[PDB]
């Protein structure tokens, strides 16, 4: 499948997501962004079923933005993820369930702490220091389990990722065409346009 | 199950329910809006029949339908909410499908349609509301100011007012707003606005709130002080004569 | 057909007013008075029970002060039966919000929801409006202590201190007189009692004809607490403030 | 066909009154008196069986009904409306409580339920309020014995003792003299029978009177034995005979 | 009197009348005139088209329901559109399902039953239009007169609309004559145009004012407007 | 289980001349190895100078034709006897067919 | 009260009649049909000098070969234009061709009587008749250029020229003389511009009046203020010239 | 007060339903018709006012058949009559479909009865402006019935309704006495053609066309059939001969 | 203001006029009826008044056979009475199907009264101007008489009467019971109970009947039936030899 990695360091959350988009025999795109910004300080990455993936993302996005405007306030990463879990958990027993896995990473401007939530298509939500979806974890978790420290600087975080991405490029069968990385901190969401050779 | 036709024509060709819906607007507090050359300003008056409120949490008179468009109104408050809501939802829906925020004209057109529909549907009475919608189209720098009413009709204005004593204040604006040279400053624009409100608010430092909307989702409301400062200088303009 | 008997509850008067709402408000003005006063460290809700008897049970009672949430409570003025219908839907909204976001419903959101339900019966359905007015007192981590008021028109507002029911006119003037922004819960509790006391239509103001509730944030904890004073606790605070 | 009556039949008047509710109450005033007294170990409700013809069998018509094995109700106003209310109540008690929690509902709740029903007939489309007032008396493990009154408005209040109907005013007064917070069940039955006599014009015996109590558990009225936790219903209807016995020492 | 019982169709007068229905009828009489007559081989419709200004067209009054059936209207144009349309379906249903051509006498029953419904229930309103249906089926030529009251009648000829009483007396006299114009269409038409003028009074039926339709033994219901009728003016 | 489809064979041909057009088709109707009829017209005249043939599963072919023909009729009813150009009939037929996109008319059709 | 679709003792529908009275209070709109095209003109009629006169839309395009003008309660025409546009497009989709001007009109008129509180016949949900009349103008290969007038009654007429609005009876009697079966497009534009000037409460100028036409070659176009102002001028000249 | 006759299902102070009564007026105002029950069948005859000479004779049929064995004739508002018969036809089919045996006359009567009585229950509908005479032959006998707008219906030996209802009734009462042992199908047909003729005197101003139908176990085999041609003339004459 | 008289809503006095007027309707037939209980049977008698000679007397009845065991007599217009009977039969047929045993008289009575009460509260449904008297020999209560009215009220009687001259029949029977001290006709055969009824019917109404002036229904263990002109005749004859 696709790559969905997330790591909560000291003062931020980092999301790495593969850029490839393959439809059977060919690789249609190598510059895809498997992420949406739900609020100025909350980001969501996603992977899964061909169509449901973006549709779900954009549906969740629209709702969070509507809440923001209605209340002139930003829901906490926790609230946002609880809302997303309920959405997934509802469609699991519906006629046609959304087959999407997500990673929600945001910075709680109220508690002044970064947060990382992992939710699978079933509606199983869990808060973690770092997480991945699909086969991604099978390779990276041992590295992260080893090198992870709660007080890592954003810089140490990116180095740890870079390490995971390398293990993924070595042992994993498919070419996911590298990743796009993004940082969520007290100052919002920004993309590290230099990971192709950092 | 309830469909009784409440809004119907009368012998002279009037739809009294819409007519009376308008009388409700006349009663609502006054609201005004004037467009500059690179901004639009919205002024409204706060009542004083009862005072001891908590302005922090009490609903304000100018609402954001989206980051780049605001909406103010005159008439029944409870009704305005229902419209504000549908507008905000339609605003998000539009971004979700057309992949671009709404243009002020469109958002206005939508709100007006809603109002109109309630004039010829059974079991419902018209909205006792009239509105001012202002903002800047996406990636545009030309200001937009629109106004809608119970009838369902809408149109744009260089400046306009709705609510009680809107006649008086409209008159002020008709002989004080030169289309040839519209307030070229965010400054002089807010001034012209306050000046008009002062014709009806009768001394109301806390009874007058202004909001300034500029290009690229730049909306902001002034605090009693900034306003009070405008009032203070405007009252001197008269006594220096 | 039926058109003949249809009162047309949702129409505009020639003066742009809503008949039923105006009348419902009139109805409310005969209801026991309820007061809400907000201090820097808490909110106080006090209401007067309209008409009583010697045999009326006052322990197993709670006709005007209802708990909506763990942090939100309301004081009612009007048809209790209607009030209960709205209260129950309100308690549901609160729980849905919690179940959806794992956070307590912000006071204003809950108040708005209820006001909209009321506003509905105003614009469609040909049913009579709910003859009820609420004073909401709650706390949330975004505005802390808040006090709100909603009436049959579906309109709502925020206050420092407010009253609903009968003699709101007199009561509001008294409140607007001895209220000060730096008040303290116990000052309010006292102010409240005084006000109800000077605007009652009864001989004296006794404990059995009252309801009292306070939302304080007990310094010894760090969280919020709702207290609906019991018959005894009301008798006490009634002697202390000096009314015996 | 089709109910075109989808609008309210009860609306607010300029004065602020709800016509139909007032009228419904007026109808209750014309009804035969009924009352309830709360003792410290039981509650008693009773009313007068006003027969419509000496050919009619007044047994085949109970004005005092059992809602649950620990809750009974009596009324004043319109017989039919009471009847259906009793049915709707007995059901709401199962569907909204027993079928969920596995035990009967506590008095205040069931009352709150009955009140809800009556309230709806005050705002729902095309209907008139119920023309009755009820006095419901029950006992639940965590509240003990209680007594409530429910009006056509849908409002309800708890009482130590009270009466409704024809001569409510007079009877309410009579109770305010004889009631105290130390009354034993038997005492209330006595007081009850007395307050009831002042209303009754004709024959005052165990055939023209209907009376029931909410006291101790009657395991002889359970129908089976084997479950220690099931001890019997606290609601018993006094027999024609049992009444007279207490009438002689009146 | 009347004032209190003409509120809607669901109400009966104390005398037993249905005003709303009667009022609907009045919209017919206020309508333009049209006539119908048939022989034993053909059936003809001649209608006088009315106009608003001298810059407005003359509202068509002849409608074809099928290859063997058609009608003329007197009153509310819309209601005729509704009815003709419903009738078009009934014919269509008959051809498709039973591969049978709908009996003119049966189209009448259908129209009657449909109209009747709008006179027994609340909310509705009687159809404000009269109709003359002509057609050639398995039992020869036919002509029907339809009333918003729900009464449909089979005749040899007739007319409805304003002044319709003229042509109706004329045809009542010319009976034995036209009823025998079998084999000669042009005759029935001239005979119809002669009855149609019996109710004129304002102007003379011009080219783009006369409207004529015909059906019969070997003639698929067809409409004639303008120069097509010039040879009959 | 019940199969809603069948194959009645037959073939149809359509050639367009510079100012004419032909639409031919045999007249045999079959079912497996049996012949149901040696003469069952498969090509039709629908009016407005249009010939059409829906070959494949008989029942479906007939229903389609019948529907199309009746479509022509209403085209006249609704647009003052205007003539249905062949290009319009084509487009119209597409909608008729695609209307059963998820329970197809088992026929190859030519006009 | 009384059925919202009741007959008067004269055989007329109250609501439909009263609907007509409302239209008599609307801005004037005029249409002239010629063998060179049809012309639609409307009186903007602002209600205050602050109102940006060009945001007044009383002449809309239904399709490239059909356009129309409105009069009376203009808000009520939104859904009519909507239903109209949709019908035109839908027709094109189903038939690969342009919807006949008359057809489009008949379709719009079909909504007209879909009102009441439960009239036994289908599902007519709309509490009252439309308080607006339309002048649908367009062209098709079968009947060339056409001008239609659609009313809230459901009936529609074809005119060679027609005016609706406050000054209709006046301007109509006017068109009676002026119209002949051989006017040119230019003649019509001026003629329309002329009659508007007579019935308008304001002094006609390129800002409170709007023109437009529909020609088989370029379809429906609305005349921009510059182009119109000129015909205003050009008109003033030919009027002073005798 | 008053106004007890403006809405359908309303009870007046005396217990009447004026709207139903007003419906009757609509009946008495229409043409007349009768039903004669012979010893093994029934005969229906009805007057047909010949407004003009344009009315094709033998074409505007008014008698109707329900199923194969039932005949219905009605006086008043023709459309309402047809409506009532359409319902009857569906009602009958439904019965035959479920029970196989064609619907018994008494059973069919009640079906119409309930359906008509229904239109006097709601004010959203108008009562039927017709009285109906119907009957036929079933498993055990022949039955004649007459149904009123009030939904009331009874079994009859002979019955009539409309303009000349009293005339007819008079003639019928005679037949019932001068033929105590029973009348035959053949007889009734003539007798009926007569009754119509006499009863036509209360509307003698216009020319009329006669119409008869019958259902005799022996003559029609139990099926409802119309009387035409020779057999019809034989009765027209039998009347024309006694009308003088 | 004045419409509180047309639909079933309370009047300022707390009355429901439409229900009151409904009661009025029940006397429109001007027919009287009474029911009495045997030792083990129940009898109902009702006047049969056939005005027109053109009517088939066997089709004129106000007594119905609800079920194999329940009989119901109606006082009021026939259309409403038939409406009520149909519903009552359907209700009795269904009850059996759903619960596995014949619907008791008092139960059907209650159910009908409940249905009647609904028309008392809902506005589009008008009350039925009829009074239903149900009778039978319940397998648990023995001879039974239950009556309901337009108000939705119902009760069981020892015996009862309905109609214009209702009060006379009542005080008549009323006296017979004060005298006999038992609450029922003490007889073994129903033929005698029927006679007792026809008697006290005459003694109260003050009129004599022929075999075509009455109508009699009898309820017994497992069956309810109506007597014929002749079965009745044989009854009139028996009371003829004693007076």
């Amino acid at each position: 499948m696709d790559i969905i990695l997330g790591i909560r360091v000291q003062d931020s959350v980092i999301l790495a997501s593969s850029k490839a988009v393959t439809r059977g025999i060919s690789v249609l795109k190598d510059s895809d962004d498997k992420t949406r910004q739900l609020s100025p300080h909350t980001l969501m990455s996603f992977a899964g079923e061909a169509g449901d993936t973006v549709q779900f993302a954009e549906y969740i996005q629209a709702n969070i933005q509507l809440y923001s405007i209605r209340e002139d306030y930003e829901l906490s990463p926790q609230a946002v993820s609880s809302f997303v879990r309920q959405e997934l958990a509802k469609s699991i027993r519906s006629r046609r369930p959304y087959q999407v896995n997500v990673l929600i990473g945001g910075y709680d401007k109220k508690k002044n702490k970064p947060e990382l939530y992992q939710i699978d298509y079933l509606g199983t939500k869990v808060e973690l220091p770092y997480g991945a979806h699909g086969y991604s974890g099978f390779y990276t978790f041992s590295l992260l389990d080893h090198h992870y420290r709660p007080d890592m600087t954003t810089e140490e975080g990116l180095d740890l990722l870079k390490l995971c991405v390398q293990e993924l490029e070595k042992r994993m069968p498919m070419d996911f065409k590298g990743v796009i990385v993004k940082i969520v901190d007290k100052d919002g969401i920004r993309q590290v346009d230099d990971f192709q050779a950092q | 199950g309830y469909d009784r036709a409440l809004s119907i024509f009368s012998p002279d060709g009037h739809i009294f329910q819409v007519e009376y819906a308008l009388e409700a607007v006349k009663r609502g507090t006054c609201a005004v809006g004037v467009k500059g050359k690179n901004c639009v300003v919205l002024g409204c008056e706060r009542r004083s029949t009862l005072k001891l409120q908590d302005t922090r949490i009490t609903p304000s008179k100018v609402s954001k339908i989206d980051s780049h468009v605001v909406l103010s109104f005159s008439g029944l408050n409870a009704d305005s909410r229902i419209l504000i809501e549908k507008a905000r939802v339609e605003a998000q829906s539009h971004r979700l499908t057309l992949e671009d925020p709404v243009t002020v004209e469109y958002l206005t057109r939508y709100v007006a349609g809603v109002q109109q529909r309630y004039t010829q549907s059974g079991g419902v009475r018209p909205f006792g509301v009239s509105t001012l919608i202002a903002g800047f189209d996406p990636r545009d720098d030309e200001p937009k100011l629109y106004q809608t009413e119970p009838s369902g009709i809408y149109s744009s204005w260089s400046a306009q007012t709705i609510g009680r004593n809107s006649k008086t204040v409209r008159e002020f604006l008709e002989k004080n707003y030169d289309r040839k040279e519209p307030p070229a400053t965010v400054e002089e624009c807010v001034k012209l606005t306050v000046r008009s409100l002062l014709e009806v608010v009768q001394t109301g430092a806390k009874n007058i709130e202004i909001t300034v909307v500029k290009p690229d989702s730049d909306i902001v409301a002034l605090s009693s002080e900034e306003i009070n400062q405008y009032v203070t200088q405007i009252e001197q303009e008269k006594q220096e004569q | 057909g039926s058109r003949r008997y249809d009162s047309r509850t949702t129409i505009f008067s020639p003066e742009g007013r809503l008949y039923q709402v105006e009348y419902a408000l009139e109805s409310i003005s005969h209801a026991g008075t309820a007061i809400g006063i907000m201090a820097s460290d808490g909110i106080v809700l006090a209401a007067e029970r309209k008409v009583t008897s010697t045999l009326l049970e006052q322990d197993t009672s709670t006709e005007k002060l209802y708990k909506l949430n763990d942090k939100i409570a309301v004081a009612v003025a009007g048809l209790t039966a209607d009030a209960e219908i709205l209260i129950n839907t309100a308690r549901i909204h609160a729980q849905n919000y919690l179940k959806t976001y794992n956070e307590d419903i912000p006071v204003e959101i809950l108040v708005r929801r209820l006001s909209d339900i009321k506003q509905g019966y105003t614009q469609h359905g040909g049913l009579r409006p709910f003859g009820v007015s609420f004073i909401y007192a709650g706390y949330d981590d975004r505005y802390g202590y808040q006090l709100y008021t909603s009436n049959p028109s579906g309109n709502y507002t925020g206050w420092k201190a407010i009253s609903v029911g009968a003699n709101t006119s007199a009561a509001q003037t008294l409140l607007q007189m001895d209220y000060k922004d730096d008040m303290k819960v116990d000052d309010a509790i006292e102010l409240a009692l005084k006000t109800l006391s000077k605007t009652t239509d009864s001989s004296a103001l006794t404990y059995d004809r009252l309801e009292f509730a306070t939302i304080r944030k007990g310094a010894n904890d760090g969280e919020v607490y709702q207290k609906i004073f019991k018959p005894q606790e009301i008798k006490d605070i009634l002697v202390k403030t000096g009314i015996t | 066909m089709t109910d075109r009556y989808s609008f309210s039949l009860t609306t607010f008047s300029p004065s602020g009154k709800l016509g139909q509710i007032d009228y419904a109450l007026t109808a209750v005033k014309q009804g035969v008196t009924s009352l309830g007294i709360k003792a410290t170990n039981g509650v008693v409700i009773a009313t007068e069986k006003k027969s419509s013809s000496p050919l009619a069998m007044s047994e085949t018509l109970s004005k005092v009904s059992l809602l649950t094995p620990d809750i009974g109700a009596v009324y004043s106003g319109m017989g039919p409306d009471y009847r259906v209310l009793v049915d709707k109540s007995r059901k709401v008690a199962h569907t909204s409580y027993k079928r969920i929690y596995g035990e009967y509902p506590p008095t205040k709740l069931l009352v709150s339920e009955v009140a809800k029903i009556m309230q709806e007939a005050t705002q729902s489309g095309g209907v008139r309020p119920f023309g009755v007032s009820l006095l419901i008396a029950g006992h639940d493990e965590f509240n003990g014995f209680s007594l409530y009154q429910v009006d056509p408005s849908g409002s309800y209040f708890p009482w130590k003792a009270t009466a409704i109907g024809k001569g409510s005013v007079a009877a309410k007064t009579f109770l305010e003299k004889r009631w105290n917070d130390e009354l034993e069940l038997e005492d209330a039955i006595h007081i009850a029978l007395l307050t009831l006599k002042e209303s009754v014009e004709g024959e005052f015996n165990g055939d023209t009177i209907e009376l029931a109590i909410i006291g101790d558990e009657n395991p002889d009225l359970l129908g089976y034995t084997g479950i220690p936790t099931d001890k019997g219903p606290r609601f018993r209807k006094l027999t024609s005979q049992e009444i007279n016995d207490r009438l002689e020492a009146l | 009197f009347r004032n209190n019982y003409d509120g809607d169709t669901v109400t009966f007068s104390p005398t037993g009348r249905l005003f709303q229905v009667e009022y609907a009828l009045e919209a017919i009489k206020q309508g333009s005139v049209t006539v119908g007559l048939r022989s034993n081989t053909h059936a003809v419709l001649v209608a006088l088209k009315r106009n608003a200004d001298e810059l407005s067209s003359y509202q068509k009054k002849i409608i074809k329901c099928d290859e063997h059936m058609g009608l003329s209207l007197a009153g509310l144009a819309p209601d005729a559109r509704v009815l003709s349309n419903y009738l078009r379906q009934q014919c269509n249903y008959s051809s498709l399902v039973f591969n049978r051509k709908l009996a003119v006498e049966r189209a009448g029953h259908l129209l009657c039953d449909k109209a009747q419904k709008n006179t027994q229930s609340y909310g509705g309103r009687p159809y404000g239009v009269g109709l003359l249906i002509i057609g050639y089926d398995k039992s020869g030529a036919h002509l029907l007169e339809f009333q918003p009251s729900g009464n449909v009648t089979e005749l040899y000829g007739t007319a409805i609309g304003a002044r319709s009483q003229g042509a109706k007396t004329y045809l009542e006299r010319t009976l034995d004559t036209f009823i025998k114009i079998d084999g000669n269409p042009d005759e029935l038409i001239k005979a119809g145009v002669e009855a149609i003028s019996q109710s004129l009074r304002d102007e003379s039926l011009t080219v783009d004012n006369l409207s004529i339709a015909i059906v019969g033994k070997d003639t698929p219901f067809t409409i004639y407007d303008g120069e097509a009728v010039a040879k009959y003016i | 289980q019940f199969n809603p489809y069948g194959d009645n064979g037959g073939t149809i041909l359509g050639i367009a001349g510079e100012d004419f057009a032909v639409l031919a088709g045999d007249t045999r109707n079959i079912t497996d190895y049996s012949i149901n009829s040696r003469y069952e017209p498969k090509v039709f005249d629908c009016g407005d100078n249009i010939v059409m043939s829906a070959n494949g599963f008989a029942a479906d072919g007939d229903a389609l034709v019948k529907r199309f023909k009746n479509s022509v009729k209403w085209y006249h009813f609704d647009h003052n006897d205007k003539k249905l150009s062949i290009n319009s009939a084509a487009r119209n037929i597409q909608h008729l067919l695609y209307g059963k996109r998820f329970f197809p008319y088992y026929v190859h059709t030519i006009i | 009260d009384r059925g919202v679709s009741t007959f008067s003792p004269e055989g007329r529908l109250f609501q439909v009649e009263y609907s007509l009275e409302a239209i008599k209070l609307g801005s004037t709109a005029i249409g002239i049909a010629t063998k060179e095209g049809v012309v639609l003109g409307v009186e903007k009629r602002a209600t205050s000098p602050l109102l940006e006169s060009d945001s007044i839309e009383k002449i809309v395009e239904i399709d490239r070969h059909i356009g129309c003008a409105m009069s009376g309660l203009t808000a009520d025409a939104r859904s009519m234009i909507e239903h109209a546009r949709t019908a035109a497009v839908t027709h094109n989709l189903y038939y690969d061709e342009d919807i006949n001007v008359e057809s489009l009109t008949q379709s719009v008129c079909d909504l007209a009587l879909r009102f009441g509180e439960g009239a036994s016949g289908e599902e007519r949900l709309m509490s009252r008749p439309f308080g607006v009349a339309l002048l649908i103008a367009g062209h098709d290969a079968d009947d060339g250029y056409q001008l239609f007038h659609a009313e809230p009654s459901g009936t529609f007429y074809r005119y060679n020229a027609k005016a609706i609005g406050s000054g209709s009876e006046g301007a109509q009697a006017e068109l009676l003389n002026e119209w002949h079966s051989s006017l040119t497009l230019k003649e019509a534009e001026l003629l329309v511009l002329k009659i508007l000037k007579q019935v308008m409460e304001e002094k006609l100028d390129e800002n409170n009046a709007q023109l437009s036409c529909i020609t088989k070659q370029d379809g429906f176009k609305i005349y921009d203020n510059e182009k119109t102002a000129e015909l205003i001028k050009e008109l003033k000249e030919k009027e002073a010239a005798e | 007060g008053t106004g007890y006759d403006l809405s359908n299902s309303v009870f007046s102070p005396d217990g009447r339903n004026f709207q139903v009564e007003y419906a009757v007026k609509a009946v008495e105002n229409g043409t007349t018709s009768i039903g004669i029950k012979c010893n093994d069948g029934v005969v229906f005859a009805v007057e047909k006012l010949i407004t003009s000479k344009l009315l094709v004779p033998q074409k505007n049929v008014k008698i109707q058949v329900v199923d194969r064995h039932i005949g219905c004739v009605y006086s008043g508002l023709i459309p309402d009559g047809r409506h009532l018969v359409n319902r009857g036809r569906e009602e009958a089919a439904s019965f035959k479909k479920l029970y196989k045996t064609p619907i018994p006359i008494p059973a069919f009567a009640d079906r119409l009865g309930q359906y008509v009585q229904a239109h006097t229950l709601y004010n959203s509908v108008r009562p039927f402006g017709v009285s109906t005479i119907f009957g036929g032959v079933d498993k055990n006998g022949a039955h004649l019935y007459m149904l009123e707008p009030s939904g009331s219906y009874w079994g009859y030996k002979g019955a009539a309704t409309g303009k000349g209802r009293q005339s007819a009734k008079a003639e019928l009462e005679k037949l019932v006495d001068h033929h105590p042992e029973g009348l035959s199908a053949r007889e009734a047909v003539k007798q009926a053609a007569k009754i119509i003729y006499l009863a036509h005197e209360d509307n003698k101003e216009k020319d009329f066309e006669l119409e008869i139908s019958w259902c005799s176990l022996s003559e029609t085999n139990g099926l409802h059939k119309f009387v035409k041609g020779d057999l019809l003339q034989e009765a027209i004459d039998f009347a024309q001969k006694e009308i003088n | 203001a004045g419409y509180d008289r047309h639909i079933t809503i309370f009047s300022p006095e707390g009355r429901l006029y439409q229900v009151e007027y409904a009661f009025k309707a029940t006397n429109q037939t001007n027919i009287n009826s009474l029911a009495v209980r045997g030792k083990d049977c129940t009898v109902v008698i009702s006047q049969k008044k056939v005005p027109d000679k053109l009517l088939d007397p066997t089709t004129v009845s106000y007594i119905f056979c609800i079920s194999r065991t329940i009989g119901m007599v109606v006082n009021g217009p026939i259309p409403d009475a038939r409406n009520a009977a149909l519903r009552a039969k359907a209700e009795a047929a269904e009850f059996r199907y759903k619960y596995g045993y014949d619907m008791p008289c008092d139960v059907l009575a209650k159910r009908m009264a409940n249905l009647s009460q609904i028309y008392t509260q809902r506005a589009y449904m008008r009350p039925l101007g009829v009074i239903l008297t149900f009778v039978s020999v319940d397998e648990e209560l023995g001879p039974s008489i239950y009556k309901t009215d337009p108000a939705g009220y119902y009760v069981g009687y020892k015996a009862t009467a309905t109609g214009p001259k209702q009060q006379e029949i009542t005080t008549n029977l009323e006296n017979h019971f004060k005298k006999s001290k038992i609450d029922h006709i003490n007889e073994e055969s129903w033929e005698k109970v029927v006679e007792f009824a026809i008697t006290h019917m005459i003694d109260a109404l003050g009129t004599e009947f022929s075999k075509n002036d009455l109508e009699v229904g009898v309820a017994t263990k497992d069956k309810f039936f109506t007597l014929s002109a002749e079965n009745i005749e044989e009854r009139l004859v028996a009371i003829a030899e004693q007076d």
